[PDB]
């Protein structure tokens, strides 16, 4: 009984690695280059000093 | 039975297997496995390796 193998294993392991946030990935569109946002603030109902 | 490694996902038979080679002729429930070669006795990469280089 003899002979022998086939050349080169190709393993290739590779892993895929996935992405952890991305139902955080909003649908940007790409114009303009400065966004903001605000609110307003508190204000405190007062006194009634009808003098 | 279905003791092999099984590369699909969901598909599996899950029920009862065989080889379909000598139990009857065309019976059994079928999962037959297939040689590259018959009787193996050299791998042909090194015979494929053997005329490369004289080449």
């Amino acid at each position: 009984k003899y002979l022998f193998p086939k050349i080169n294993e190709t393993l290739l392991i590779d892993i895929a690695l996935g992405n952890r946030f991305n139902w955080l990935a909003k649908e940007q569109d790409f114009i303009g280059q400065y966004s903001e946002e605000y609110v307003i603030m508190d204000t405190v109902p007062i006194n009634m000093d009808l003098s | 039975e279905d003791i092999y490694f099984i590369v699909p996902d969901y598909l599996i038979p899950d029920d009862c297997l065989q080889i379909h080679k000598l139990y009857d002729n065309c019976m059994s429930g079928n999962f037959v496995v297939m040689q590259n070669k018959p009787i193996q006795y050299n791998s042909d990469i090194e015979i494929i390796e053997h005329y490369t280089d004289e080449l």
